């Protein structure tokens, strides 16, 4: 530890103040919503609630692509294939279950139900067209194998719940944040953990990777968001406010990695500039919780799901 | 799979009515929008109903406009075309063709086999009817619009479809380049606003036949008049 | 001019106090943003009609008794019957639509949500609003300066009428048809309503699914002393309604005549107050019910 | 044993880490949209 | 007009879709969301097999070959007069000494969410029984914030049994400390919590030959009278609302009871009265 | 002189 990384980018021009609109508004959902996902396309978008609805959207026009009814509502998580083929949903009936949008009777039915976990699902991120991985609440992570049905290998290491899962972007390397405050880089072709990080005091619920690739940032229930180098196998910096006191809900990056968006439980989402980690820009337009926050691939624009049950989409 | 099967056609005598209908199975009926398409004794093809998904919209061709009506049986999964006042020029096989609009649908995808019926705007022009080509020669036909097909959504509303000899119409390429699901990698469409081109690398015997281009920026649906290849 | 001063001395008491209330329940229905409701909506239209009645009719009144003349003229006597009768009907009918939506709320709690409740629930306050126009229409049409001759003073003076003296039967008519439509029929459906909801809040009180008797006392008196409020509340809204119907008929069908005697006078003031007094014993009522309100009633203040 | 094992892993200096996290956001900030807005008639959102 | 051809007829797509959604909407909040929480007694999981055969369902020769195998794995577990110092199943002496009984008393953990669906006078009511999650309950508790009632289970029996793993720890605290953990969670603040007190019979001979005095100090009764240990016990469980203007509505359950759906109606018909009392300010 | 007899208010 030769320097903080606050040390460093102390000389550095500041963001300055983000101002982001309300550009569309999805309405549809009844009921909480918990989960979304962006498109590789960037157009299309999936959204998941309490209400038994997983609902893949346009953004451009506001339109309603697919309805897609579940048998449990009770869904945690959503992913949308990189392909743009197929999404996968879980919840607290234990199961992943796969379906395929490019079907040829027009309909979108269900291809697999992935059943070996014995705790809830709480996320579940594509690898490929025919490789999941998804975290769950028995402290295991599995990488499955979607046409055989079964999963190839299991991470174990962990000790509480895993909330949280992100994938590299070469896809050979995972971060899972779990119940205990510990986050664990996991290497998915050996099935074992290369490191693992415990700056955190209480549960983290968040966990994403710069684009980089070599760091990643973390949301815990204690109100900070703390960044965690994977070379130098430390924490380099600690968003904190005074007034923030309440859980971090979901965490992502801007794609130059010069912003962080958390959403948090005081109905309002916060913008971090990551390298002097003062804050930078809200987005207030939701009344309830912000459940999902998601940016696009080519950081066009943030979605933001909530438990008021309507997204936004901001630029 | 997927089966749309015509039925109705026969001999009429003029000035009466007839009555058509496409069963259709192996797919969500109801979730597609329908078209009846008719191709003359030995001309080339011509639209002639849109009833929408959910029965909201409906467009008739002017030619025919206020002597046919177009139905849908949703739940039993038929499609009715009622026929009244039967003139000469409606001698014609009726093809019956399914069409999905979502972000990045493919429509006219499934064309049904057609019954044959015999009684007792934009214009899209293709300037070539035959053209013999050996295997293994690269093959580029045009196709020529009135306006701009290009719209400001950036789409290009340029269909390209297919007919064998015997064999009802098939799509290769749905809005100027994207290729259709089970098409072979040798078709390709480049187009400017307002002049299109297909070109099959590698031709192959299957590949002959009569193409046609199409457009559906606005709702006549013109097709074209077909280049054939022997 | 000592009993003329206790007139306004009181009147404008009483308007004072009722348009401070009133004012403060639309207040609070804009201002919290989540106060917003099915049975928010009738009391804030309730609220609204009584704003109406309180901030004109009962000026009007006063001018009556103080100055003899007609200060509004003739156009202004052609206006101001058509916005009291107006207040009257939407005051009189949102109190009926209140007394369903609670009987519906209280004796069958099923399926209250009832799909697009808040837009049904837009339209019929709005309808209520239309019939009261329809109604106080023929009331502005034949409005007019029309002579009375005391037979007291023997002085004919002019003074605006709701009706013309030409007609002898159109006087009788339009006064007893307004009583049956404006009393009559509210006071039936609020007794109806009120007296089941308070017949089931006591049958609900003794067949509360607990073991223990002890344990709910407090929740079971509560309930008790709902059924009693709600009573109250059909009683208040008749008695202050009787006088006025009563006064008004009674001049309405002696119309050629004027009585000016003091037991007129005294009569006619006491009807008016009375009158007035159901406004404001609207919302004050359900004040004392509420704590919770009690507590966003304080914080509007 | 997984922590013998973890103590084994290569830990370059913070300064080398925090030089590339930095150089990274330097190289890529021209195509952040967020961080510099995009002018409207390029936005698909609200053309 | 700015639209073309194919953007309407997905404008018309997304119409339709936003009708079925709406149509779903209005067929969902016609049911009622009753959780059950889940207790030692709830763990067991004999209860609610009982209830089954009261409304109705049975096990056929399948079912039974389903639980051959935990029959015999009980008889191995329960091996492996002073039944209440230790943890043991309730049925030990039953087997030691399949059929429908023999199906009843299996005590069996769940492995998920389970959810009973079942229909009263036009209402129909979903249980969702979130007993065998075994996962902090901290991060899926909000899952459930928006329900009609939490439904509680806790047997009268219970009070002199002290489990082995426990060190010296009754049960009937243990489930007290639970209870008042619950009630006291702001997710449910606006649901009503309803009480089932089981193992009546046990209770009626437990009394006899246990005195609750020597357990809880506070009893003070005739120590042979088990309508008092009741009372006393139910008046345990209702002090700890935090609230003390929220009914805690209560029932004693025999295992053999015909009225516990009549009960949970009756229960939730007054919760929703109550919640539209204060709605329309009344209350 | 005016309150004597008015509409019906």
């Amino acid at each position: 530890a030769d320097a903080t990384l606050s040390q460093i980018t102390n000389n550095i021009d500041p963001v300055g103040r983000i101002q982001m609109r309300t550009r569309r508004t999805l309405r549809g959902h009844l009921a909480k919503i918990y989960a979304m996902h962006w498109g590789t396309d960037s157009r299309l978008l999936v959204s998941a609630s309490q209400d038994g609805k997983l609902i893949i959207w346009d953004s451009y026009t506001t339109n309603k692509v697919h309805a897609i009814p579940l048998r449990s509502s009770w869904v945690m998580t959503c992913a949308y294939a990189p392909s743009g083929n197929y999404v996968a949903c879980g919840g607290l009936d234990n199961i992943c279950s796969i379906y395929n949008l490019k079907t040829r009777e027009g309909n979108v039915r269900v291809s697999r139900e992935l059943a070996g976990h014995t705790g809830y699902l709480s996320c579940c991120r594509f690898l490929d067209d025919n490789q999941i991985v998804t975290s769950s609440g028995d402290t295991t992570c599995a990488l499955w194998d979607i046409e055989t049905g079964q999963q190839t290998t299991t991470f174990t290491g962990h000790t509480g719940d895993v909330m949280s899962l992100s994938l590299a972007p070469d896809t050979r390397l995972f971060v899972s944040g779990a119940c205990d405050a510990s986050a664990k880089l996991w290497d998915v072709r050996e099935g074992m953990c290369r490191q693992t990080f415990t700056g955190h005091e209480s549960d983290i619920n968040a966990i994403c990777f710069f684009p980089n690739g070599n760091a990643f940032a973390t949301g815990s229930d204690d109100a900070t968001c703390r960044l965690f180098d994977l070379r130098a196998d430390q924490e380099l910096m600690t968003y904190s406010h005074d007034n923030i006191i309440c859980g971090i809900t979901s965490v992502s990056f801007s794609k130059s990695g010069r912003l962080l968006l958390a959403g948090y439980d005081d109905f309002n989402c916060n913008v971090w500039d990551a390298l002097k980690a003062d804050r930078a820009g809200v987005l207030a337009g939701h009344d309830n919780r912000v459940s999902c926050l998601g940016v696009t691939d080519d950081g066009m624009a943030v979605a933001t799901g909530s438990w008021d049950s309507f997204l936004k989409i901001w630029n | 799979d997927v089966q749309l099967v015509e039925s109705g056609g026969g001999l009429v005598q003029p000035g009466g009515s007839r009555k058509l209908s496409c069963s259709a199975s192996g797919f969500a009926f109801s979730s597609f929008g329908m078209h009846w398409v008719r191709q003359a004794p030995e001309k080339g093809l011509e639209w002639v109903a849109y009833i929408s998904s959910g029965s909201g919209t409906i467009y008739y061709a002017d030619t025919v406009k206020g002597r046919f009506t177009i139905s849908r049986d949703d739940p039993k999964n038929t499609l009715f075309l009622q026929m009244t006042s039967l003139r000469s020029e409606d001698t014609a096989m009726y093809y019956c063709v399914r069409s999905i609009y979502y972000y990045g649908s493919s429509p006219f995808d499934f064309w049904g086999q057609g019954t044959t019926l015999t009684v007792s705007d934009i214009v899209m022009t293709q300037a070539t009817s035959s053209v013999p080509v050996t295997p293994g020669e690269s093959v580029s036909i045009s196709c020529r619009s009135s306006k701009s097909l290009l719209h400001s959504n950036g789409n290009t509303y340029l269909y390209w479809f297919l007919q064998r000899p015997g064999q009802s119409p098939q799509l290769l390429i749905y809005r100027m380049s994207n290729l259709a699901s089970g098409v072979p990698d040798r078709f390709s469409g480049s187009g400017s606003g307002t002049a299109f081109t297909l070109t099959i690398s590698r031709l192959e015997a299957e590949d002959v036949g009569v193409y046609y281009c199409m457009q559906h920026l606005e709702y006549p649906l013109t097709f074209g008049a077909g280049t054939k290849l022997e | 001019p000592g009993i003329l001063y206790v007139i306004p001395a009181v009147y404008g008491v009483i308007i004072l106090i009722g348009l401070i209330g009133n004012i403060t329940l639309i207040k609070i229905f804009c201002t919290v943003k989540s106060m917003r409701n099915v049975p928010n909506l009738f009391i804030s239209s309730l609220a609204l009609g009584d704003l109406l009645l309180l901030i004109t009719c009962a000026p009007v009144d006063a001018s009556r008794y103080l100055a003899d003349r007609w200060l509004f003229g003739r156009i202004g006597c052609k206006l101001i019957p058509f916005i009291q009768l107006t207040s009257v009907g939407v005051s009189v009918f949102t109190l009926t639509a209140l007394s369903a939506d609670r009987y519906k709320a209280i004796v069958r709690p099923m399926d209250i949500q009832a799909s697009h409740a808040l837009m049904k629930a837009c339209l019929k306050a709005a309808f209520i609003w239309i019939i009261s126009m329809l109604l106080a229409i023929p009331e502005a049409v034949f409005s007019d300066l029309h002579p009375f001759h005391e037979e007291s003073t023997n002085q004919t003076f002019i003074s605006c009428a709701p009706y013309p003296h030409s007609n002898e039967l159109h006087p009788k008519i339009h006064s007893m048809a307004s009583f049956l439509v404006f009393y009559v029929i509210p006071l039936s459906i609020i007794s109806v309503y009120y007296y089941f909801i308070a017949k089931n809040l006591i049958q609900s009180a003794y067949n509360l699914p607990v073991e223990g008797n002890i344990h709910v006392k407090k929740q079971i008196e509560s309930r008790k002393r709902l059924a009693k409020t709600v009573l109250v509340f059909v009683g208040l809204f008749a008695f202050c309604w009787l006088p006025n119907h009563v006064i008004y008929l009674y001049r309405s069908y002696h119309y050629s005549e004027v009585d000016t005697s003091m037991l007129h006078f005294v009569t006619s003031i006491c009807a008016r107050l009375l009158a007035f007094t159901n406004s404001c014993v609207n919302p004050f009522a359900l004040y004392l019910l509420s704590k919770s309100f009690r507590k966003q009633f304080n914080t509007q203040l | 044993e997984q922590l013998k094992m973890e103590a084994n892993i290569d830990r370059i200096k913070v300064s080398k880490a925090a030089a590339d996290l930095m150089a990274y956001c330097e190289a890529h900030a021209k195509e952040d949209p967020l961080l510099t807005p995009v002018p409207a008639s390029e936005n698909p959102f609200r053309e | 007009c700015t639209l073309s051809a194919e953007d309407k007829a997905a404008v018309e797509r997304s119409k339709m879709i936003d009708r079925n959604l709406r149509e779903d909407g209005e067929k969902a909040r016609r049911e009622l969301k009753l959780l059950l929480l889940g207790t030692g007694e709830s763990g067991k999981s004999t209860f609610i097999k009982q209830m089954r055969i009261i409304h109705g369902s049975g096990y056929s020769d399948e079912d039974k070959r389903g639980f051959t195998k935990l029959v015999y794995q009980n008889i191995f577990t329960a091996m492996q007069d002073r039944r209440r110092e230790y943890q043991l199943s309730d049925s030990t002496k039953y087997y030691l000494n399949p059929t429908q009984q023999d199906v009843l008393r299996v005590q069996v953990p769940t492995t998920g969410i389970i959810e009973y669906p079942f229909d009263l006078q036009s209402v129909i009511f979903r249980m969702v029984d979130v007993g065998g999650l075994r996962s902090e309950r901290r991060k899926w508790i909000h899952c459930f914030e928006n329900v009609t009632s939490i439904m509680f289970l806790v047997a009268l029996s219970e009070y002199d049994q002290v489990l082995v793993e426990s060190d010296n720890e009754n049960r009937m605290e243990e489930s007290k400390a639970l209870f008042r953990t619950i009630i006291t969670y702001p997710w449910f603040q606006n649901s009503s919590v309803i009480l089932f007190l089981n193992k009546k019979d046990l209770l009626e001979e437990k009394i006899m030959y246990s005195h609750l005095v020597d357990y809880f100090p506070e009893y003070d009764g005739p120590q042979r009278d088990a309508q008092a240990a009741r009372e006393f016990i139910l008046k345990m469980f209702v002090d700890l609302n935090p609230d003390s203007d929220k009914i805690i509505y209560s029932h004693f359950t025999c295992a053999t009871d015909t009225e516990n759906i009549r009960f949970v109606f009756a229960a939730v018909k007054d919760t929703i009265l109550q919640l539209n009392l204060k709605e329309y300010n009344l209350v | 002189x005016q309150w004597a007899v008015x509409h019906f208010l």
